[PDB]
DNA sequence: ACAGGATGTATATATCTGACACGTGCCTGGAGAC
């Protein structure tokens, strides 16, 4: 029926009206005390008063560190800009690693904005424009005025345009018989299509019929939009949507990355001020999860250190699974999970621990019912010894070759011999290992 | 982008059935009522009757009284018309609509009395054909 | 389009219960892997499941690329099956990242339906009314069949389809109104009156009947990266070809992502995952693994399957070894193939069937000193002595390879292990790894 | 003014300094250091004179120590107009500037040019607009009334006046404002008429204004130079301004200063974590402090004879001992524990949240025995276990759950040396199976 | 002091009349020249 990938039988943390957490609740099963920790940073959030705020998820592999993160995700709702990363995609070819890390800063502070619109829209009845007394002067156009009339229902209106308002409106091929949509805030024309009006069945252009406007030609709408500062900061980086030459000419131009200076984020911050001040605007901080933190280098952590003391950070989550590793662009650096000590000092570190039999079991349980397949008992313990003894995602992963081989043999339960099978057919890393260590020519 | 006829059906999963049918219905070459409780239930379902072209006219006591007399009359003599909206007791009470069978409730689920009365204004005599009730 | 080393495969050979037959469709041995191969093929068909790795390991020249080929072969038509090494992630335009997400993306494929009419008849007039410097174009169309006919309108587009291919006026033509292709099907009117302006000799068509207009549904497929190039810019279809689609932002992939479920929810459209092939997957750097690592796991990941054939080597960007080049984290969560290496009477079915691939007659002698060459060699340079043997048995001019060919063959060409003794021998006639070498002959 | 959530830093709003340059035990959010606080008010005290240019001073110390905090005091004392530039040391390693170019753009960013200069505006509430049009449009004519609460006047309009109030579409009611040279109208909004809402302006309608500007020597940089216009200040892409074109700024500058039609505003340039830089930045910082247009420079760093970047050998403070000859150095000290406790306080005071004496004497053990940031982390926490009990302020047991909850350095390091099957470390060697 | 049956409310509809609106034909007093 649907699709199922690594995820997606969690959908929250699971946890109680007061924090504490069901055992089997959410989708999760054990990691109670993680579960409780991010329930309080998911409070914390959701105050909405900090700045610059950072955990770090440490733990071994496959013990539940990307699901918390998920399950935060899901938890504060999608209103709040979420932003997963990988660390590394911080190093581009286009920009510094240290603007990349700058715009994913930004792209987490969201903001919802009540604006409003001036529009003029209806059919196109006339079309006239007026000539220049000298068209070969240089200066000027060819044309002075445009002269548009516009029909609506129960309403008429006629307009005289500039040159400026009448390119952008024949850049849009607009023809007597069409109903436009004209917005006064940017200039922009959309042609919406061929009124309804006249005949239909004669036209080899693919085109849409559309009744005829309603209410007056002249309007005033109010709509919500849900912008962040990183959106704010690219336009005007890259001016476009402007009906002059600048702004025409960059949408015709390839995009590329700009190292974004301090002074138009600190105007922007300045507009977005005062558009809050006004009681129009509304700041929604978000999450920034940086997974696989140790694949940073030493500048990109010394430039965290600076841009988590900042006055608009969001909350920042790590993750990472290294023991006592180097840090990667040094020599002699050996710090906790690869994380030099100075930002150590900035975390507050969530400790994730292993899983036992039973959970291994009830796991599997709840991965097999996800993907709509039916498990005997006995193949059932098979598979919870197979994943104490090798993995948890070996045996994870080896749920739907059994159920493939049970569905080759017209059958609808799993049973033991279907596991046997897939045992044979596929090895984990221990095996491969052996393998590779008793063989001749680099197998 | 300007908002969507095509969004505006899919997002309603009552409008989404009643969109299948309707095709097979006019592929017959058939006579359609359709029943329906609110303002807006018969405000937006001529956007969607205009998008797919469909002769129809609106019933009402909002409209005046002399409408209804040359209505039914056009209705009754006029083979091309395909859709009679209609509101609950509007026009299931006394009115003769013998030339359609297939009468479709969108939401008539008020009291049963109301709806005993509202296909006997349909399932009349004089029918020449078999009746078809859906309800949705 | 040319005989090429894989071209003997044609699918992977396999019964209904997924029991590889021993010599079927090009491909012998291996059962199985095939066996595993056939799983991951019905996996792949049931489309239900996302971001499964599977890696394929063996020693070299022992197939893993023609298992890859057979997959590909039988995974059928209009399903992506994205093929890339792994040295061609290194970009000087693109990011690592970058490059692995668009191979990622070319893998799903989006299957749309669409709405048309076709519209087909005899042209009878043609009017076309163009401004002064020839930009503004409009005009009407009076097209015909035998029944009806209709006088239509154009637009810009359908003016320059008429202007190209020129029609005049009794030719008939049959117009796709969703594609906006015009195809010219012959001339019927056979008109008398000819200039000396034209040379084509087109031909005698008759006038179509029945209805003019025709409603038709077309399905076509479409792959995720095609749209999000196509809507990161302005002019992003000749940035489908030229490849200059540099680092798109992360807001246009997740529009698409919106606007490709909100067309599945409509019905317009359905997902067609496919597979992605990395060969030689242990020339990827330490960050393209941890990246991998997290881009399994997302919603809209084809399968992905690599293919190495190194031991316990040095994981590139690291300064440490791990097996197969790979690290513990990524092959926590991938599925690992084995292959195991041919006996004899493999090997000579091997030589048999690439001597029937290359057309190429073969002796039972000659065919029993190739396996016993190719026993002692690998098995590739008695595949490779074939054409060889059979050119020079051309020249004698007779068509059938016998042993005196094979003999001369093989003296002429040299193997790997008798290059190395004759280099070892004589190892001061050539350059050593400290640049040192006698040219002088005394 | 100034969005913010609440900075790490927030609570500093300068200096606590008398007017003899004694620190206060307790002022402006800044507790203890004495001699740190007393040295910075002498470097404050030498960017405000103005007559001393390129000196260099370094703030060294342990970390989590006062350092960074320090800077932020002097930047807020500073006040107004007066430059302050802040950058971290891996700022400057760019993909399209060279890094002497990025330090020279760091540098000239922090010198500023005061200009003041006078204008005529007309800002009034507009009482009646008469607009009347011929047939043929050949001539506009016009009468516009607009009043203040002490005036009244009405004025008779051009063609181009007539064409700059039609767009922009002015009303009866509005309060705009005019510029009669530029022709530029901006409506400040709605007169307070009920039928976004600003007071009608009092006194003259025609009135002078005097508007100091402050522009520094980058912006005439970027914008003497043809190639580029003035956008680049914005998207960045400046791309290495040739040398020549900064001397004809300099004695544009300097021939400006002599006729007194501007003067010139010395700022502060900031490097935190300075370790990180190159040796040719460190090569090319060391003749750049010998200009006459150079600001005074603060570096701040932790490290402590460590390996300088791009060399093979040791130095004291990561730098080496040319650059350490150029400056004047400032030593930070470890905190006490009634610092501890006092900033602790502070910093519970700005997030308002209500401690018990108890709870604070918990933390202030717990923030001796681990860290400082690391008892001002736990605080945000506590709360919201706190308010998870629906009680307001913060007791004992919400430190003790807090505490137990989220882990120190000191705690995680023994649980992963206890563990370290577990984990990944050097060699890439991990143990995922629990069994055997 | 509580339960049980009355109205009250809400939140949509529905039909239907009441007291305003707007639109048109056509004459006599306004406009022009003197
Ligand atoms: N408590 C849990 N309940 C259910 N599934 C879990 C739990 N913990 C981990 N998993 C599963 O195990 C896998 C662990 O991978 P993930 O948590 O993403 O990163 P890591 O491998 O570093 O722990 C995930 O696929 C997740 O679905
Ligand atoms: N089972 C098979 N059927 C057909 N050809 C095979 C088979 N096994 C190997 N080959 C031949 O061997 C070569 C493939 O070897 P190779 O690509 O090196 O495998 P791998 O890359 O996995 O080591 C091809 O020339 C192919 O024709
Ligand atoms: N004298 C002080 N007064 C107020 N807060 C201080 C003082 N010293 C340190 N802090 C606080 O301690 C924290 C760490 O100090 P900071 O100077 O930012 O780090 P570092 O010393 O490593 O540069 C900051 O949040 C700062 O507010």
């Amino acid at each position: 029926v649907t699709r199922t990938a690594a995820h997606t039988h969690i959908k929250g943390l699971g946890l109680d009206e007061s924090g504490v957490a069901k055992r089997v609740e959410g989708g999760f099963v054990g990691q109670i005390e993680a579960r409780e920790a991010c329930g309080v940073i998911v409070d914390l959030i959701k105050a909405k008063k900090m700045s610059g705020r950072a955990i770090l998820l440490a733990g071994g592999p496959s013990t539940g560190k990307t699901a918390l993160a998920l399950a935060i995700s899901q938890e504060l709702g999608p209103k709040v800009p979420f932003c997963p990363l990988v660390g590394s995609e911080l190093y581009s070819v286009e920009v510094k690693k240290t603007e990349t890390l700058m715009e994913n800063f930004r792209r987490a502070i969201g903001l919802r904005i009540k604006e409003t619109k001036e529009v003029y829209e209806g059919e196109v009845t006339e079309l006239t424009p007026e000539d220049a007394e000298n068209p070969l002067g240089g200066y000027g156009k060819t044309i002075s005025h445009v002269i548009v009339g516009l029909k609506s229902a129960k309403g008429t209106k006629t307009l005289r345009l500039d040159p400026t308002i009448y390119e952008s409106i024949q850049r849009e091929k607009v023809s007597i018989g069409d109903v436009i949509y004209i917005e006064a805030n940017t200039g922009a024309v959309k042609r919406v299509g061929r009124s309804d009006a006249y005949a239909t069945e004669f036209d080899l252009e693919t085109e849409e019929y559309v009744p005829l406007p309603k209410g007056e030609v002249h309007k005033k709408k109010e709509i919500v939009q849900d912008v962040t500062l990183h959106d704010l900061d690219v336009a005007n980086a890259r001016p476009q949507g402007g009906q002059d030459v600048i702004s025409m000419m960059g949408q015709l131009l390839k995009p590329k990355k700009t190292e974004i200076t301090e002074k138009l984020r600190q105007e922007v911050n300045k507009v977005v001020a005062k558009y809050i001040d006004q009681g129009v605007a509304e700041l929604i901080p978000g999450v920034l999860f940086i997974d696989e933190v140790n694949m940073l280098d030493i500048e990109i952590f010394t430039y965290l250190n600076k841009a988590l003391e900042s006055n608009i950070a969001p909350v920042v989550v790590l993750a990472s699974n290294r023991g006592m590793t180097t840090v990667r662009g040094t020599e002699d650096v050996i710090s906790p999970h690869g994380v030099p000590p100075d930002l150590i000092d900035r975390l507050l570190i969530v400790r994730t621990l292993p899983y036992d039999k039973d959970e291994i079991r009830t796991i599997i349980e709840r991965r097999a019912t996800v993907e709509r397949l039916q498990v005997e008992s006995s193949a059932l313990d098979l598979l919870a010894t197979m994943g104490t003894e090798t993995s948890l995602r070996y045996a994870l992963q080896l749920l739907a070759p059994c159920g493939i081989l049970a569905q080759t043999s017209n059958r609808k339960e799993i049973v033991v011999n279907d596991v046997n099978e897939a045992k044979l057919l596929f090895l984990d890393a221990k095996r491969s290992t052996k393998i590779l260590e008793t063989s001749a020519n680099y197998l | 982008s300007m908002p969507s006829m095509d969004r505006f059906i899919t997002e309603s999963a009552k409008l989404r059935k009643l969109d299948e049918l309707l095709v097979k219905l006019k592929s017959e070459g058939h006579r359609v009522l359709i029943y329906f409780q609110m303002t807006k239930m018969m405000d937006l379902m001529e956007e969607y009757l205009t998008y797919r072209q469909y002769n129809h006219i609106r019933l009402d006591g909002s409209s005046k009284l002399e409408d209804r007399r040359d209505l039914v009359h056009d209705w009754q003599t006029n083979p091309e018309i395909f859709v009679f909206l209609l509101s609950t007791r509007a026009g299931g009470l006394g009115i003769n609509l013998t030339a359609a069978d297939t009468v479709i409730f969108y939401d008539s689920d008020w009291n049963p009395t109301i709806d005993s009365q509202a296909m006997d204004r349909a399932h009349r005599l004089g029918q020449t054909r078999q009746v078809t009730v859906y309800r949705l | 389009s040319l005989i090429a080393a894989h071209s003997h495969i044609t699918g992977l050979g396999l019964d209904e219960n997924l029991q590889p037959r021993p010599t079927s469709e090009g491909m012998v041995g291996q059962l199985q892997a095939r066996r595993a191969a056939g799983v991951i093929l019905k996996m792949v068909q049931n489309g239900t499941i996302a971001g499964r790795a599977v890696l394929v390991a063996g020693p070299p020249s022992t197939g893993k690329t023609a298992l890859a080929m057979g997959v590909s072969q039988s995974l059928g038509k209009d399903v992506p099956f994205t093929a890339i090494a792994g040295s061609e992630i290194f970009s000087l335009e693109l990011s690592k990242t970058e490059a692995l997400t668009q191979a990622f993306r070319k893998s799903i494929g989006i299957k749309i339906k669409e709405e048309t009419e076709l519209i087909e008849g005899e042209v009878v007039e043609i009017q076309i009314d163009r401004s002064i410097t020839g930009g503004h174009k409009q005009g009407k169309l009076t097209i015909k069949t035998t029944d009806m006919e209709t006088i239509y309108e154009l637009g810009n587009k359908m003016i320059d389809g008429l202007t190209k291919e020129k029609v005049l006026a009794g030719d008939v033509i049959s117009i796709d109104k969703a594609s906006g292709k015009i195809t010219k099907l012959g001339r019927s009117f056979a008109r008398s009156r000819d200039y000396d302006a034209m040379g084509a000799d087109t031909r005698f068509v008759q006038c179509p009947e029945g209805e003019l207009q025709k409603r038709k549904t077309v399905v076509h497929t479409v792959s995720l990266h095609e749209i999000d190039v196509i809507n990161s810019r302005t002019q992003g279809f000749l940035a489908l070809f030229t490849g200059d689609t540099g680092e798109i932002r992360s807001e246009v992939r997740d529009q698409i992502n919106t606007k490709v479920a909100e067309w599945k929810e409509e019905g317009k459209a359905e997902i067609v995952p496919g597979v992605l092939f990395i060969d030689e997957v242990h020339m990827l750097d330490i960050e393209c693994f941890s990246f991998i690592n997290r881009a399994l796991e997302d919603e809209f990941a084809p399968i992905v399957m690599m293919a190495t054939n190194r031991g316990v080597s040095k994981t590139r960007g690291t300064n440490y070894k791990s097996p197969h080049g790979l690290p513990l984290d990524l092959l926590d969560r991938s599925i690992i193939i084995t292959t195991k290496s041919y006996n004899e009477q493999e090997i000579k079915t091997i030589l048999s069937i690439r001597a029937q691939e290359e057309e190429v007659e073969l002796s039972s002698d000659a065919l029993d000193l190739l396996t016993k060459t190719g026993v002692e060699t690998s098995l590739r340079y008695s595949s490779n002595l074939i054409s060889v043997a059979q050119q020079i048995a051309m020249k004698r001019k007779n068509n059938t390879v016998e042993v005196e060919d094979v003999k001369r063959a093989y003296l002429l060409f040299l193997d790997s292990a008798r290059s190395v003794k004759y280099v070892q021998e004589n190892e001061s006639q050539y350059i050593d790894d400290q640049g040192n070498v006698q040219i002088s002959i005394a």
